[PDB]
C-alpha cells in the first residue's frame, strides 16, 4: 500500500523514465549535467565570497571610539538645549539617536523636551523643515 | 500442525473447508447442513491421518471404517464415499506400499503413457493400481526424465532435480518414509567470493542482499498498485521493472544532492549579499571616522554647531559601527551554517560497480530459481505459485534422486529407447507410433483407449515438431503452448579425490565480472559423500556454456576455484560431467517459467486434456482420449517433481474416472 | 520458479 521505505516509485516519475528506452539514460544525465551547473555556480560565489573576505580585514577595530559613560543628569543646559534643537533637524523623531547627541539626557525628557520647549525653540518649523529632505 | 488438522495441511488441504473438487464429488454435502459438512471433513480428515501414519502399506476400506469412532462410523456409505474418493485421487494408497488386496485378474482398458518421467510413473503405477492396463513408452534408455543421477565408483551426483523443497505438505514425504533415500538438510549460510579470490565482508553481503530483497518488493509495488504491467503494447518483464527500479533509485540520489548542493548556493549568495552589505558599510565608517576626526581638529572652546558636528559624527559612526556587528555576527552564524552542509553530504552513488557485481549474483541465484535470464519472467505472475510453498529445511538425496523413479519402476511395462513420434487419437481409441532410437528403421504400433503425456513443454515447443498430433491440437492448446516459458539450466560435476573446501559449508558462491555472465559458474554445492564439488550455470549464461567443450568449461571451474583456494590445493578432478539439457532432445529445455505474457492460467490449459471429433458425423460427442501430465500442467506447484508427481497422480485420476466410472459421486 | 535454498 507504500512501497518499502527508501524505495521512490511515484507515478509521474515512471511514466518519464519509459517514454521510450533512451529516456531513462537522458534524464539522469539531465541530472548529472545539472548538478554540475550548480557545483561550477558554488565555486564562482565560494571564490566572490572570497574576494570580499579579504577586503574586511582588520575589521573595524581602527576606527572605534570608546564609550561614554555618562550618569544621566535632569537639568538643561544652554549648550544641551542647543545640541537638541540641531539634532532634531538631522534626525527628525528619532529619539535614541538625539538622546545619544545629547548624551545625558535619556529618551524620555528628550519626548519631555520636545513638549515643554514646542512654543519656546519655534519646533515643528525644525521639523516641517527635517521632512523636507 | 498436529491432529487430524495436520493431515489436512500435509496433504495440502484445508482441514475446516471443502475443496472446490471434493464440491464435485460430493455436491450433497455442500449444499446440505453445515453440521453434515463438518462430519464430513472430519470423516475425511481422520481417513488420511491413518494413511499419513503408515503410508508403507495399503489402507483399506476395513481398516479405515474400524478406526473410525462414533458417531462417524455409522454412515458407511460416506466412509465408502470418502475411502473411494481419496484412493481415486491418489491421497491415499500412492506411491510404494505393499498391497493389502493384489492386482485383479482381469485388467480392464488401456493406456499407453509417453515418457516414463516421474509424472509418466505416477500416472502408470497408481493407473495399474486402478486394475487397468498400463504401457510406459520412454525415449530414453533410463528412467527418471528430468530426474537424472550419474554413479561412477562412489561418486553419486544429480544432473537433474537434486533438492525436496520442505516436507511441510510434501507428498515427497510420503515417498521417503516409501523409498528410503538419504536425505541430508542444507545448511543455508553461503559466503560469496569475488573473482579476484576473496571473500566479501559481511558488513557489504549483508547490506547487497537486503537491497536485493527490497527491490523485489518495490517491483511488486509497481505491479500490483501502479498497474505497470504493459508497455508500448507489451508485457513487463520481472527484468523491465528491475532496470527502472534501479533507475528510479539512481535518480533519486541525484534527486538528493541538487537539493544538497541548491541549499549550499542559497547559502552562499545570502553570505555573498551579506558581505557587499559589510564592506559598503565599512567604507562608509572608514569615510565618517575621518569626517570626525577633522571636525575633532577644531579645538575648543567652539560654538555649538562646531560641537554638535563633533558629538553629531560619534552617534553616526557608532550607529555604523553597531550595524556592522550585527552584520558580522549574522556572517559568524552562515559561516558555520557552511561547514555543516560540507560536514552531512549525502549518498555518493546509489550503487558502485562492486555493490552492482554483488547484486548480479543475487540475479544469477534468481535466474537459477527460475531458470531463465528475468527479462523474459512476468512480472505480474512469475511468483504466482508462490504461496503453496512447503515448509520446512530443504533437503538433498545424499545417494542420487535417481533412486525415486526407480522405486517407482518396480513392476511396471516400460519400453525403453522407444521414442513415440506421433499421436492418433480417434473417436473409437487412439494409436501411438514409436522408433527404436538405437536403429530408427524398426517402426512400432500402439493401440489404446486413451494416451497419457508426460512430455516436457520442451519437446512440446519444438519446431519442426518432434512428435507429430493427428489431429493437430487446437489452437487454444498450441497458443497456450507458445505463450508458456521452458528455461534452462545445467550443472558441472567436479569429481576430485581430495576434500579441500569447507566441508561444514554445503554451498558458496562466485562473483561475476559483468551483469552478462552473471551466471557463469556462479555457485557450488558441497552435498556429496564423496569429494564432488558441483557448480552451476544459470541465466543468460546458461544456454551460451552449451556451446563450449567440457574442457574449457571444467577449465574455468578450477580457475575460480584457484583464486578462491589457493592454486595449489585444486588438484585435477578425476571424473567431470557437464550438462545440456537445451541441447537435450528428450527435454529441450529445464523446467518452465511464466514468461512475460503468459499465466498459471495457461499451466491449466495444458492440463485439459482432448476429445476427438466424432467418427461418422451425427454420432455423439465421445470421450476425451488425450490426457497431458508433468511438470508444466500443474499450476500452483510447476517446475517441481513433486509439482510432476502431482499432475500424474491427477490424470490417473482423471482417467479412471473416465474410463472405469466414478462410483463415489451418488 | 519462485524462489529456492530457504524456507519461506
Ligand atoms: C537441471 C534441473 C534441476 C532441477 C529440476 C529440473 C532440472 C532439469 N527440477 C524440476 C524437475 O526436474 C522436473 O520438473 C520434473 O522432473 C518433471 O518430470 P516430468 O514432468 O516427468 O518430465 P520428465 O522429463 O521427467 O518426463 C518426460 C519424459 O518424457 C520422455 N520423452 C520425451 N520425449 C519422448 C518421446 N518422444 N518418446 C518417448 N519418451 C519421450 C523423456 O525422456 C522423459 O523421460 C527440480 N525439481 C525439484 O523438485 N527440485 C529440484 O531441485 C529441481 N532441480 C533443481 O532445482
Amino acid at each position: 500500500r507504500k512501497p518499502p521505505k527508501g524505495m521512490f516509485l511515484s507515478q509521474e516519475d515512471v511514466e518519464a523514465v519509459s517514454a521510450n528506452a533512451t529516456a531513462a539514460t537522458t534524464v539522469l544525465r539531465q541530472l548529472d549535467m545539472e548538478l554540475v551547473s550548480v557545483k561550477r555556480q558554488i565555486q564562482n560565489i565560494k571564490q566572490t565570497n572570497s574576494a570580499l573576505k579579504e577586503k574586511l580585514d582588520g575589521g573595524i577595530e581602527p576606527y572605534r571610539l570608546p564609550e561614554v559613560i555618562q550618569k544621566c543628569n535632569a537639568r538643561w543646559t544652554t549648550e544641551e538645549q542647543l545640541l537638541a534643537v540641531q539634532a532634531i533637524r538631522k534626525y527628525g523623531r528619532d529619539f535614541q539617536a538625539i538622546s545619544d547627541v545629547i548624551g545625558n539626557k535619556s529618551v524620555v525628557q528628550v519626548k519631555n523636551f520636545f513638549v515643554n520647549y514646542r512654543r519656546r525653540f519655534n519646533i515643528d518649523e525644525v521639523l516641517q523643515e527635517w521632512e523636507a529632505e | 500442525p498436529s491432529g487430524v488438522e495436520g493431515a489436512a495441511f500435509q496433504s495440502r488441504l484445508p482441514h475446516d473447508r471443502m475443496t472446490s473438487q471434493e464440491a464435485a464429488c460430493f455436491p450433497d454435502i455442500i449444499s446440505g447442513p453445515q453440521q453434515t459438512q463438518k462430519v464430513f471433513l472430519f470423516i475425511r480428515n481422520r481417513t488420511l491421518q491413518l494413511w499419513l501414519d503408515n503410508p508403507k502399506i495399503q489402507l483399506t476400506f476395513e481398516a479405515t471404517l474400524q478406526q473410525l469412532e462414533a458417531p462417524y462410523n455409522s454412515d458407511t456409505v460416506l466412509v465408502h464415499r470418502v475411502h473411494s474418493y481419496l484412493e481415486r485421487h491418489g491421497l491415499i494408497n500412492f506411491g510404494i506400499y505393499k498391497r493389502i488386496k493384489p492386482l485383479p485378474t482381469k485388467k480392464t482398458g488401456k493406456v499407453i503413457i509417453i515418457g516414463s518421467g516421474v509424472s509418466g510413473l505416477a500416472a502408470a503405477r497408481q493407473l495399474q493400481s486402478f486394475g487397468m492396463d498400463v504401457t510406459l513408452l520412454e525415449a530414453r534408455d533410463r528412467v527418471g526424465g528430468r530426474v537424472a543421477t550419474f554413479r561412477k565408483g562412489n561418486y553419486v551426483a544429480d544432473l537433474g532435480a537434486m533438492v525436496v523443497t520442505g516436507l511441510g505438505g510434501n507428498p515427497m514425504a510420503v515417498v521417503s518414509k516409501q523409498v528410503n533415500m538419504e536425505l541430508a538438510k542444507i545448511k543455508q549460510k553461503c559466503p560469496l567470493y569475488e573473482a579476484n579470490g576473496q571473500a566479501v565482508p559481511k558488513e557489504k553481503d549483508e547490506m547487497v542482499e537486503q537491497e536485493f530483497n527490497r527491490l523485489l518488493e518495490a517491483t511488486s509495488y509497481l505491479s500490483h498498485q501502479l498497474d505497470f504491467n504493459v508497455l508500448n503494447n507489451k508485457p513487463v518483464s520481472l527484468g523491465q521493472a528491475l532496470e527502472v527500479v534501479i533507475q528510479l533509485q539512481e535518480k533519486h540520489v541525484k534527486d538528493e544532492q541538487i537539493e544538497h548542493w541548491k541549499k549550499i548556493v542559497k547559502t552562499q549568495e545570502e553570505l555573498k549579499e551579506l558581505l557587499n552589505k559589510m564592506v559598503n558599510l565599512k567604507e562608509k565608517i572608514k569615510e565618517l571616522h575621518q569626517q570626525y576626526k577633522e571636525a575633532s581638529e577644531v579645538k575648543p572652546p567652539r560654538d555649538i554647531t562646531a560641537e554638535f558636528l563633533v558629538k553629531s559624527k560619534h552617534r553616526d559612526l557608532t550607529a555604523l559601527c553597531k550595524e556592522y556587528d550585527e552584520l558580522a555576527e549574522t556572517q559568524g552564524k552562515l559561516e558555520e551554517k557552511l561547514q555543516e552542509l560540507e560536514a552531512n553530504p549525502p549518498s555518493d552513488v546509489y550503487l558502485s560497480s562492486r555493490d552492482r557485481q554483488i547484486l548480479d549474483w543475487h540475479f544469477a541465484n534468481l535466474e537459477f530459481a527460475n531458470a531463465t535470464p528475468l527479462s523474459t519472467l512476468s512480472l505480474k505472475h512469475w511468483d504466482q505459485d508462490d504461496d503453496f510453498e512447503f515448509t520446512g529445511s530443504h533437503l538433498t538425496v545424499r545417494n542420487g534422486y535417481s533412486c525415486v523413479p526407480v522405486a517407482l519402476a518396480e513392476g511396471l511395462d516400460i519400453k525403453l529407447n522407444t521414442a513415440v513420434r506421433q499421436v492418433r487419437y480417434t473417436a473409437s481409441g487412439c494409436e501411438v507410433i514409436a522408433v527404436n532410437t538405437r536403429s530408427t528403421s524398426q517402426t512400432f504400433i500402439y493401440k489404446c483407449d486413451a494416451v497419457l503425456c508426460t512430455l516436457p513443454l520442451g519437446v512440446l515447443k519444438q519446431q519442426p515438431p518432434a512428435v507429430q498430433f493427428v489431429p493437430p491440437l487446437p489452437e487454444w492448446k498450441t497458443s497456450a503452448v507458445q505463450r508458456m516459458g521452458f528455461g534452462n539450466l545445467n550443472k558441472v560435476v567436479l569429481c576430485f579425490d581430495r576434500v579441500f573446501w569447507d566441508p561444514s559449508v554445503n554451498l558458496f558462491g562466485h562473483v561475476g565480472s559483468t551483469t552478462a555472465s552473471r551466471g557463469e559458474l556462479f555457485l557450488f554445492w558441497n552435498l556429496y559423500k564423496a569429494p564432488i564439488l558441483l557448480a552451476l550455470v544459470a541465466g543468460e549464461a546458461a544456454g551460451i556454456m552449451e556451446n563450449i567443450s567440457d574442457d574449457v568449461i571444467v577449465g574455468r571451474c578450477l580457475a575460480i576455484l584457484k583464486g578462491i583456494f589457493g592454486s595449489s590445493a585444486v588438484p585435477q578432478p578425476k571424473e567431470t560431467v557437464v550438462s545440456r539439457w537445451r541441447a537435450d532432445p528428450w527435454a529441450r529445455g529445464s523446467y518452465s517459467y511464466v514468461a512475460a505474457g503468459s499465466s498459471g492460467n495457461d499451466y491449466d490449459l495444458m492440463a485439459q486434456p482432448i476429445t476427438p471429433g466424432p467418427s461418422i458425423p451425427g454420432a455423439p460427442q465421445p470421450i476425451p482420449r488425450l490426457f497431458f501430465a508433468g511438470e508444466h500442467t500443474i499450476r500452483n506447484y510447476p517446475a517441481t517433481v513433486h509439482g510432476a508427481l502431482l499432475s500424474g497422480l491427477r490424470e490417473a485420476g482423471r482417467i479412471a474416472d473416465q474410463f472405469l466410472g466414478a462410483m463415489y459421486t451418488l | 520458479a519462485r524462489t529456492k535454498q530457504t524456507a519461506r
